[PDB]
RNA sequence: AAGGCGGCCCCCUGGACGAAGACUGACGCUCAGGUGCGAAAGCGUGGGGAGCAAACAGGAUUAGAUACCCUGGUAGUCCACGCCGUAAACGAUGUCGACUUGGAGGUUGUGCCCUUGAGGCGUGGCUUCCGGAGCUAACGCGUUAAGUCGACCGCCUGGGGAGUACGGCCGCAAGGUUAAAACUCAAAUGAAUUGACGGGGGCCCGCACAAGCGGUGGAGCAUGUGGUUUAAUUCGAUGCAA
RNA sequence: CUGCAUGGCUGUCGUCAGCUCGUGUUGUGAAAUGUUGGGUUAAGUCCCGCAACGAGCGCAACCCUUAUCCUUUGUUGCCAG
RNA sequence: CGUCGUAGUCCGGAUUGGAGUCUGCAACUCGACUCCAUGAAGUCGGAAUCGCUAGUAAUCGUGGAUCAGAAUGCCACGGUG
RNA sequence: CGCGGGGUGGAGCAGCCUGGUAGCUCGUCGGGCUCAUAACCCGAAGAUCGUCGGUUCAAAUCCGGCCCCCGCAACCA
């Protein structure tokens, strides 16, 4: 998520652009899910029930 | 004693801390300063406040060279990722470009365990 | 063993001792906080009580270092 | 200076768990503190014959070599009684 | 609050004025129901302030909340065992109260001779903004720049 | 096949599936004993060693804290060649074959259609979620069966004792495999039900928190209780609910 | 004396939203459903949904009081002309 | 309206001395109240903790039951709010 | 006459060469948490800093005596 400002455009608007790059590129649920080492049989755990919540 | 008008803002922001570090576009250390050490420990030092003044006390050690534009490099997770970029911006300093910088290893080294609090 | 360093000085004028040890003389807070940042060092005082207060100007980083490396070396 | 650390003797504390948390006892004593030990009795004013004094005497006797106590005190002062162990003094 | 939602009070105006806001002052200085006694202490406070201090009573009230009025403020959280403080950007409506509220505290917390004499110095120490009342409003943002992180 | 297998490229190699037709001619299914494979940890020799981390040390927490948290950190985790042969090694469901209504998807072949659109109509392999009859103690399973049948194998016979002892075989070791009895109990167990409870989970309420205003905890006195005292300080009320 | 033999009375969770029955249906059975759901209510309140259809206790209503008014009655209450 | 002018005070009233009132056969142990004198602690209370969502909280008086006499408790009343 | 290290609150310490209201632990008494207790948490009590003379602005910490405890020492058949 790389940003660069335009001409006339405020700061604060140029920011919000800025964070939702990130909260489209996602930094900080990435850094989140790295900060801990997870087993694989507990990561093959979570995406199993994802999976079941993806169904209305 | 020198010039520069043209920089750029690195804020490394970690859960615990926020240290902000402005520089020239080589990458040379023109002033630092840092949440933990403007008066702010533990649960405060933690703050988006704390990472505030320390953008604050950073804009006070490095207009001896004048800068007037920079990029800011947001890199870490914590408060202060955004609040600090704030206090540059009413400090009085033109925000050529925002990036984040967070570095991803392509899964690389095994991080430490859980922890069971 | 902690001193208070910096801006966390509060007295008006102090007693100054540079890093070699050479006595400069009644300098005022702000005097001695500049002499210790052209020389990218610490304003530690180190005689709180002492009249007028005494500060010296060096590296409080490593000097807590030191003192501390010595105390759990000579422990273990 | 010395300090004031502590460790507690309940009932039940016997050799197994006891001795165990006589090593503990030791590292207070071995830090350069002085050792308090607190009995706490499933008991009163006079808990005991048995809880305090079979415990205590033998800390004290065990550790003996590194510790000494400053009283045998056996006053308990509540439901609970304080004997008080400091490192062994040098005349 | 969990469920049921609601609208304020929306108490009468000031007697003299007819400034509902200095019906928020008057009702916050009041003590034990004793309204009466209220408003006296306020407007010889405000006719204190305003008589020997450029006048303009209304807006010499402005100019002493203007600088007590609090933009940002913390909302204390309990996450993951963890208690966060999370800075919240607070409303108006509230920033006009807090900001009487501290000028009233202030004022009995002082040494003058009287609430009146009090709360006039009190009102022209935050006209100049200083004095204990405004050192409340900067406490709240040293408080919550510092938490900017969690917003 | 199971264990398990994930950056990209090449080389060597196993299996599966589809289309078409030719060939062999029941050459098939199952399998005690036997043989081979078999996560992690562990073992032996020699390498390797960033991160992580049993052990261990130090800092904290705590009544204690040989833990949970922090700062370090050895074996190990990695490579080669050997060993070990165990896991909730699980779908807690042996293998093979035949038969029995449906709906929505995922994946992967293949025939057809102005390919005239990212499609239209079929036909195989695997797979996910529902569900019908039937089955089932219920939960649930339901053409990938736990339905309807057949062929062969393995295993069970109340709980504890015990996957223990003894013997045999196996292993450098740790240990594995096969596998009892005395003794003791009238239970142990499964699924589901109504409560109660939760610092297991979800949703939701109450001045429960949050937002506020005023208090109690300090002082003097009133008052009740405990305790202590007394000849007696009469009996009762004692967590929220004295 | 025993509230650890009792009647009567009372605290309490808590004016919390619960507790149940008949017939029907499901399960070999204990039991279930109804009263598992989606909304919304102070509420098992109400509405849709529903192998359940209905019903009873508790919720609410009927009771006291308070806020506006009308008729009746004016003494010891009242005093507009 | 006047006074006190931030003080251990013209704040606070504990405690004690002296002298009295009334109830009641009887106020030593132990009643309530009055007059004079006395003028403690207390300058807003650590850890912790309670009540209250509106005519409520807070604050101000008023009455009753029990009762010869003995309310800061209890039950009830309205004023400001 | 003979060495060591210490004397601070009920007990044990810190504050030391770096001389300006003596703070930190266990106990003590309360408060909080719990249905309750243990445990834990918020707190208050608690002192000539051994005792004196020196010495000084003010010395806990500054020196030396009196004195006491421990240390090993000395009685180690």
């Amino acid at each position: 998520p790389v940003i660069k400002v335009r001409e006339n455009e405020p700061f604060d608007v140029a920011l919000r652009r800025f964070k939702r790059s990130c909260e489209k590129a996602g930094v900080l649920a990435e850094v989140r899910r790295r900060e801990f080492y997870e087993k694989p049989t507990t990561e093959r755990k979570r995406a199993k029930a994802s999976a079941v919540k993806r169904h209305a | 004693r020198k010039q520069v008008s043209d920089g750029v803002a690195h804020i490394h922001a970690s859960f615990n801390n926020t240290i902000v570090t402005i520089t020239d576009r080589q990458g040379n250390a023109l002033g630092w300063a840092t949440a933990g050490g403007s008066g702010f420990r533990g649960s405060r030092k933690s703050t988006p406040f704390a990472a505030q003044v320390a953008a604050e006390r950073c804009a006070d050690a490095v207009k001896e060279y004048g800068i007037k534009n920079l990029e800011v490099m947001v890199k870490g997770p914590g408060p202060g990722r955004e609040s600090t970029i704030r206090a540059l911006n009413a400090a009085g300093f033109r925000i050529t470009n925002i990036t984040d910088v967070t570095p991803i290893p392509h899964n690389g080294c095994r991080p430490p365990k859980k922890r069971r609090v | 063993k902690d001193f208070i360093i910096n801006e966390q000085i509060r007295a008006r004028e102090v007693r100054l001792i540079d890093q070699n040890g050479d006595q400069l003389g009644i300098k005022s807070k702000q005097e001695a906080l500049e002499i210790a940042a052209r020389r990218n060092l610490d304003l530690v005082l180190v005689a709180p009580n002492a009249k007028p207060p005494v500060c010296r100007i060096m590296d409080y980083g490593k000097f807590r270092f030191e003192q501390q490396k010595k105390e759990k070396e000579a422990r273990k | 200076v010395i300090q004031v650390k502590e460790i507690k003797f309940r009932p039940g504390t016997d050799e197994g768990d006891y001795q165990v948390k006589l090593r503990s006892l030791i590292r207070f004593l071995e830090e350069g503190d002085k050792a308090k030990i607190t009995l706490r009795f499933r008991g009163r004013e006079m808990a005991h014959q048995q809880i305090g004094m079979e415990v205590l005497n033998r800390v004290k006797d065990d550790l003996q070599e590194l510790a000494v106590v400053e009283s045998f005190p056996t006053k308990i002062e509540g439901r609970q009684m304080i004997m008080v162990l400091a490192p062994k003094k040098k005349q | 609050p969990r469920r049921r939602v609601i609208g304020q009070r929306k108490i009468l105006p000031d007697p003299k004025f007819g400034s509902e806001l200095l019906a928020k002052f008057v009702n916050i200085l009041m003590v034990d129901g004793k309204k009466s006694t209220a408003e006296s202490i306020v407007y010889s406070a405000l006719e204190t302030l305003a008589q020997r201090s450029g006048k303009s009573e209304l807006e010499a009230f402005e100019v002493a909340l203007e600088n007590v009025r609090p933009t940002v403020e913390v909302k204390s959280r309990r996450v993951g065992g963890s208690t966060y403080q999370v800075p919240v950007e607070v409303r108006p409506v509230r920033r006009n109260a807090l900001a009487m509220r501290w000028i009233v505290e202030a004022a009995r917390k002082r040494g003058d001779k009287s609430m009146a004499l009090r709360l006039a110095n009190e009102l022209s120490d935050a006209a100049e903004n200083k004095g204990t009342a405004v050192k409340k409003r900067e406490d709240v943002h040293r408080m919550a720049e510092a938490n900017k992180a969690f917003a």
